[PDB]
């Protein structure tokens, strides 16, 4: 169970930033859950194989590059030649994200989300998953650290034992 | 075609679009010049022809910036007035300097 975190800054509240947290089980296409949250209130959907298909079919783009697109916008894993704007209609809870070209406003993806009961619950579950995620982290970069000086030591060490070989 | 059928035929053809005609039209323009100016230019643009009654329905198909692109000509038998001026006179003025 994959989790990935990104910030997005919605058109009706340019000056507030949103956390978008989307959950995938094993790969991107067996669909995924979304969480949007501003540090007060969130909202949770669902997406299944199924819708991901039947959208990926009524835009009559090729399956293979449909996913490719929404890990590059949702995720917010992209260059600096694409932009993708996301927009949340509160009272509808509808949620879709477009790439915006240069005065062409393609869509690429609509959901709809609903109100969450324990906003307290996806906060705290959210900021324990970053901190333990930055701990394991932390122990991972420490160990490869350790693991660097030794292999430098050995060479070191192996140099100079060259030198003599080759010295006799 | 003028600008408010391009509207029209864009939402028809490829939905969920938010764009206007200027940007449209731009893009189509930007799309053909290209082959016709000169040709053995891969610019992944996808051509078919058919014919249904008297008229010749033109497919092209591309993609800009990774996303499906689709516009139809719906060209219908031209008038004997433009056959003539866009084909007749200018070949016999052509016919006439080179013998000159």
């Amino acid at each position: 169970m994959e989790r990935k975190i990104s910030r997005i800054h919605l058109v009706s509240e340019p000056s507030i930033t949103h956390f978008l947290q989307v959950s995938w089980e094993k790969t991107l296409e067996s669909g995924f859950v979304i969480t949007l949250t501003d540090g007060h209130s969130a909202w949770t959907g669902t997406v299944s194989e199924s819708e991901i298909s039947q959208e990926a079919d009524d835009m009559a783009m090729e399956k293979g590059k449909y996913v490719g697109e929404l890990r590059k916008a949702l995720l917010s894993g992209a260059g600096p030649a694409d932009v993708y704007t996301f927009n949340f209609s509160k009272e509808s809870c509808y949620f879709f994200f477009e790439k915006n070209l240069k005065d062409v406003s393609f869509r690429l993806g609509s959901f709809n989300l609903e109100k969450v009961e324990n906003p307290a619950e996806v906060i705290r579950e959210l900021i324990c998953y970053c901190l333990d995620t930055i701990a394991e982290n932390q122990a991972k970069n420490e160990h490869l650290q350790k693991e660097n000086e030794r292999l430098l030591r050995d060479w070191n060490d192996v140099q100079g034992r060259f030198e003599k070989c080759v010295s006799a | 075609v003028d600008t408010s059928v391009v509207s029209q035929r864009a939402k028809e053809l490829n939905k969920r679009l938010t764009a206007p005609p200027a940007a449209f039209l731009c893009h189509l323009d930007n799309l053909l010049r290209p082959l016709l100016k000169d040709a053995a230019h891969p610019s992944e643009a996808t051509f078919s022809c058919d014919c249904v009654a008297d008229a010749l329905i033109l497919r092209v198909r591309s993609e800009l910036s990774g996303l499906p692109f689709y516009w139809n000509f719906h060209c219908m038998l031209a008038s004997p007035s433009l056959v003539s001026q866009h084909l007749i006179r200018p070949l016999m003025g052509m016919s006439l300097a080179l013998q000159c």
